[PDB]
């Protein structure tokens, strides 16, 4: 009966929807009185501190990119008069058009040749972040320096770390244990 | 001068990405409160919306 | 021919339960192994079932 | 009540989620506090070992292709300067048009003929990927030698 | 008329059950027989059940 009762409690205790990040909130598609299930969206929360670059490059500039390189990042809301330094983290094994959903052209129509591309992680350094923030979609102009190769195309290095991990909604059983006491206090003669 | 150019790869279209997450309740029910808008810092551990607990307390 | 494309098998990642998401282990462009984990859930209930 | 404890046991060590090759993360749609059914994608995983590709003649030379035959590859990110060898695995038994996600409509009176094209399967030797990796949707410039049809 | 196609028969090969592929007996342009397996799950579960 007291597995029960946990859960019970539990159910109730999650009356209550919690924040699991730390950021800011955008698109609230929840108004009072509405009626909701787990799968229906409420809002989004966006964290201001970890960004990165996806840099699309052709297949002709991929050849030359390895792990590690520097690169120099400047955009547009603040021009030249700030620069950015970063790092090259990987390449992907896919150009989006591996996991499309739809056909790439027509059926009807014919085949024409098209330069494909293909996506580039770039981490950048996060004391100039703090000054200078950024926002999610925002242009940028990006120059990897291909000087020096030592032939670090793959990453083959596992890491013990987690790389995002949040405890918020974790609920400790104390006072379901403590009114469960009680109960059997009661109920014992 | 040239072959030094030849030396970067450059390319404007990049884009900035971050981290985004949709905020789903573990539960059905009714709202009551909401705790936040568009444009609001909130810190983890803070409390977004709240349900009527009326068809919970008799489970319990 | 010049239609012709690099073609290999992608997996995609799906659980076997439900539940709430607390720990994630790989980013992205990051080497796995097989048998490592990639994600955790929140043990509550099934501790409760157990 | 042994087996209910068995059944509830794997309920409970399935909250670790493992992954079942080794490969590399390509799109991750899992943040933490995510609510999870088992029909929801998280992540995904590519292998960099067993690689082929996917060439898409026209109805026009597929007749005297067949199984066996040499093949000659160049990727574009390398050029004429790393050449890869392989042979045919097997033509396809449909049309790309025929059996895409989207089928083509061909009775609807505004029908202009197009020549077709049939995906043809290229085995590829894995001793020079290790020197030469390639990744999923590069382009490449393919080359049947159909000397012999035996 | 010159919009003619040729068409043919095709099977949606589908599982009675539910579970997790542990095994794939064929890839694309592969010839099978009436009693070939072509996927495997695992029968933990099942077994249980049994």
């Amino acid at each position: 009966a007291a597995t029960e009762v946990r859960n019970a409690w539990l159910a109730l205790e999650r009356t209550r929807i919690i924040s699991p990040m730390t950021g800011y909130v955008s698109r609230r598609a929840v108004q009072p009185g509405a009626q909701i299930s787990p799968t229906t969206p409420l809002m989004a929360v966006v964290p201001a501190t970890n960004m990165w670059v996806d840099a699309n490059f052709k297949e002709t500039q991929i050849a030359n990119m390895r792990i590690g390189q520097p690169v120099t990042i400047t955009t547009d809301i603040y021009g030249d008069d700030v620069k950015y330094t970063g790092k090259v983290v990987g390449l992907d094994m896919g150009t989006g058009s591996a996991f499309s959903l739809l056909p790439a052209q027509n059926a009807t129509g014919n085949w024409i040749k098209v330069v494909q591309r293909l996506p580039v992680r770039i981490e950048l350094d996060q004391k100039q972040l703090e000054q200078y923030p950024l926002r999610i979609g925002l242009s940028t102009l990006v120059s990897v320096n291909t000087t020096n190769r030592d032939g670090q195309v793959l990453a083959n290095k596992v890491r013990s770390t987690p790389v995002a991990v949040s405890t918020a909604r974790e609920i400790s059983l104390a006072p379901v244990n403590k009114l469960i006491d009680d109960i059997v206090k009661a109920n014992a003669g | 001068w040239f072959l030094v150019l030849r030396h970067f790869e450059e390319t404007d279209d990049a884009y900035v990405a971050g981290n985004q997450i949709q905020i789903m309740s573990q539960v059905s029910g009714s709202v009551t409160k909401v705790w936040a808008d568009n444009t609001d810092f909130v810190k983890e551990g803070d409390v977004l919306v709240t349900l009527d607990p009326t068809d919970a307390r008799q489970a319990f």
